[PDB]
RNA sequence: CUGUUGCUUAUAGACGAUGGCAUCAGAAAUCGGUGUUGUAAGCUUUAGAGUUUCUUAAUCAAUACUCUCGGGUAUUGAAUG
RNA sequence: GUCAUCUAAUUAGUGACGCGCAUGAAUGGAUCACCGUGAUUCCCACUGUCCCUAUCUGCAAUCUAGUGAAACCACAGUCAA
RNA sequence: UGAAACUGUCCUUAGUGCAGAUCUUGGUGGUAGUAGCAAAUACUAAGAAGAGGAAAAAAACAUCUUAGAACUGAAGAGGAGAAAGGUUCCUAAACAACAUUACUUGGAUUAGGGUGAAUCGAUCCUAAAUUACAGAUGGAAAUCCUUAAGAAAAGGAUUGAAAGGGAAUAAGAUUAAUAGUUCUUAAUCAAGAGAAAUGGUAACAUAUCAUGAACUUUAAAAUGGAGUGUGAAAAUCUACGGAAGAGUUCUCUUUUCUUCUUAACAAAAGUAAAUUCCACUGAAAUGAAUCAAUCAGAGAAGUGGAAUUUAUUGGCUUUGUAAGAAAUUCAAUGAAUUGUGGUAUUUUUGCAGUCUUCAUAAAAAUUAAAGGGAAUCUUUUGCUCGUACUAAUAACCGCAACAGGUCUCCAAGAAGCAAAAUCUUUAGUUAAAUAGAAUAACGCAGGUAAGGGAAGUCGGCAACAUAGCUCUGUAAGUUAGCAAGAAAGAGUAGCUCUGGUGAUUAUCGAAUCAGAACUUUAAAGGUUAGGGG
RNA sequence: GAUUCACGCAGUGUUAACGUGCAAAUUACUUGUCAUAUUUGAGUAUAGGGGCGAAAGACUCAUCGAACUAUCUAGUAGCUGG
């Protein structure tokens, strides 16, 4: 006897698929007399049809990847594939750039550190890529403030 | 292409049933049946078109009407 | 389709209507030649020009 | 898979009766794994035990 | 007598044909010879750059030492039994 | 066409000469950088294109079970004079 | 054989005699049991039903369940629509015909069943365009005109979009099949019925509030593209704390895997990003600011406010909805739980300014407000039509179950610059014009090769070869922009480490770059991937 | 109206397959292209001495150096077959 239409009709009761249906090998009779949706229901308490689990999908192998080339452990010249820029993008590295640089300006003129006139002079130099970093900017304002008071 | 792989693409109706002929010759676009000859009053008749005279005329139809009235 | 107008699906149902066959009765009235439908059509046989 | 079999493989075929008709035979070809192929030879295997 | 048939038959072969054996038939493993590749899995050599963690024990660690001329394959169109 | 040049060898290519059958100026004349699934020639590299063929895999082709057409057809089907 | 009409002679009449016309119509042979039933990786074992796997292997066996092995690989062979199709949808009986074998299978035969809306669309509006009465023209049918010609229409007629505009519905469950349509629960909308206000300096704000006619104006509906930055949600990934179940377990693994959810409509504990305005004050020693810009005495920065946008109220968390639902477990209908984050990627969605055009990127229905001053909570109803199914390597167009063609929506992991090639997850399928045996020639598709290297040939046709990334280096010529990835050379693997690029006051987090030992089969090349002059 | 890759699209080469084909123009690799002179759905407009054409006498329902369809029409044939 066909069971069609007894997996299709429990596919919709147990909200999977028709690969996920798992129908008794042995109680074939029991399961044809199944003819509607309630019946199916029934049989699915009776634990005549179960559920049937999704096959494991492990992420242990991707993990110890990305755990070995946190180390750099891959990141060699024979495995990288695109340009400079594509890996990492000039423009955005940029953009970050002064987004520290100018915050540190702020916060160092809001403290008293340095004067309008000062903050403005060094936010032109600060635009127009002088310092590399913020222990570059950082040593240029402690130097410039030893000749304020000389 | 110009044979089996431009067929693909007919799927938009030219005509439609016509309501006074009652045949499939209604075109949308020129807003006239091809069959009938619709909104104009006299039904289109040509005498080139004899087999097309023997098809729908007088006495091809019920003659509800007309039947009794030569009867009588 | 699924939009339709109101005509267009009533005689679209009278075709359904009109693809059926000779009553077994009718057949085995005296004197009977009709025993199938000529006039009957199948949608993948062909198509009704409608 | 399909593409790759075992190069040796060890069967234990039993000769028996058919359950329906007593005096028609079947056999059953059946699987025994093991450690290794080497001074594997034709065993018979009758059991004969109660 | 001959042919069919069997050895999923060969010194043969598109199919027929042809060649061999048919109860001392045949087939099968296994075993030894003969080949191919290059030293298997387990534990040890602190092999071992170094970082951890006790504190100067461990852990992790490409590769490398002993067992190892190892392990695996080998008619399928190989050769004994 | 004649002279150089490219090759061992040049009805090919490039560069010159020009009474040019019958070139020539918006029927456009000359000039090319960049561009071209456009036409032609020569180099390096690479190779079964070739010397000269060998071999491997899959699908068929071969035989069998089921199923099963078509073009074509005066009649047909061995040669020499 | 056949079972009801027919014949001879004489005149008369003719649709009167067939081997051809590539003659017309119908039927039938050889070819011939021959050519074929070979694109789309693939099936195997046990059982059930069935006349239908038998047997001297007749080596193959359709359908359904389970197990194994697999393919589409999520821009799918997934889940849904528009056109087209029209009952192909579901169930049962049944297999004469059809699906190049067969079929218990079927999109095939027979018979029943199936499409439920105040909120989804048509219906309403107009766009390109289209058609009427009267008028003009014409021998004629008919043509022109669409507001101009009119005693016609406060103003301009008809049609024209199931992708343009548009009043209002969501979650859960249910059917053999319908579901923003039925049931439960929870809402929303429209048309009804029962001298006329305050507050804030101001920008502006008040559970309907707080009268507002004719007439007029304004705004909305309603408007290009590119690229950059960023707010938020979802998906993926990840940190922390567990609960429940499953896998592995002779070698280990505090391990691997799955679930931990929430609607429409409203509320306002807490709290964001961006833009535009308002009050104070008046900037030069000019400041403020972005990735870029850009702004200011017709007024900057600073402080304090106001408004709008951010997929419903008011953007996010939260709340009612609402846990009673749903999901994962446990027991034989009843019980358990449902924290908090991220300075990561993608998609969606808004916002902010920048660029670009000899391109400037629709209208109406409908609504609101203003100027003006004429006048003195409950309950009822919500009509017509579409709604099933495919939407395609089998429901559409190609004569067909045709490797051709046909407009869209949603979209996981690995790896990589990449929505690339390759593999897998959820979902789907294992059949999609038949198989078995042997392993001949000639073929179609994919390959390799000693020495030579275009000597083949009309012709390097076909194949081979280079190929990613980083550093160095790069000619003549030139319209001075290019040529240019010219040409040419070097490096690249694994393991163990070191340093640089930030936030908050030691911790927290991102992949990226550089460097050094040691080791090996000395490393882009599994796939993808420029021959050069 | 820069250079390329991808989803798609085309049709340079093999003058490969097939050529009583999957197909009355298709398949495979290769090649080119893959957003502004771009690709595309629906609606609508243009009709036969006419239309449309970045122009090939190209396209106008497998029909084009003048479509399809019906009538004149049993057009005419000093030519061919019976």
């Amino acid at each position: 006897v066909s069971l069609k239409l007894q997996k299709r009709l429990a596919a919709s009761v147990l909200k999977c698929g028709n690969r996920k249906v798992w129908l008794d090998p042995n109680e074939t009779p029991e399961i044809s007399l199944a003819n509607s949706r309630k019946a199916i229901r029934k049989l699915i308490k009776d634990r005549l049809i179960i559920k049937k689990p999704a096959a494991m999908h492990s992420r242990a192998r991707v993990v110890e990847r990305k755990q070995a080339k946190i180390l750099g452990r891959h990141t060699g010249h024979g495995k990288r594939k695109g340009t400079k820029n594509a890996r990492t993008p000039q423009k955005t590295l940029w953009i970050i750039r002064m987004r520290v640089l100018r915050r540190l300006l702020l916060k160092y003129r809001t403290t008293g550190k340095i004067d309008k006139h000062m903050y403005h002079d060094f936010y032109l130099k600060v635009k127009g890529n002088q310092y590399k970093n913020k222990k570059a900017l950082m040593e240029s304002i402690f130097k410039a403030l030893e000749e304020k008071k000389l | 292409t110009k044979g089996t792989s431009c067929r693909g693409t007919r799927h938009n109706k030219t005509h439609i049933l016509c309501k006074r002929c009652g045949k499939r010759s209604w075109h949308l676009q020129k807003q006239r049946c091809a069959s009938c000859g619709y909104p104009d009053a006299k039904m289109r008749q040509y005498a080139w078109g004899y087999k097309a005279l023997r098809r729908r005329t007088q006495g091809t139809g019920r003659m509800r009407h007309l039947k009794i009235a030569l009867k009588r | 389709t699924g939009h339709k107008g109101f005509s267009y699906k009533l005689k679209l149902g009278k075709k359904i209507h009109q693809n059926r066959g000779v009553p077994q009765w009718f057949r085995m009235k005296t004197g009977n030649t009709i025993n199938y439908n000529f006039k009957r059509r199948h949608w993948n046989r062909r198509k009704m020009g409608m | 898979g399909i593409r790759s079999v075992a190069d040796r493989i060890r069967v234990r075929m039993a000769r028996l009766p058919i359950e329906g008709e007593e005096g028609k035979f079947y056999t059953l070809v059946s699987y025994v794994p093991v450690a290794s192929f080497k001074g594997l030879v034709t065993k018979t295997v009758e059991e004969a035990e109660n």
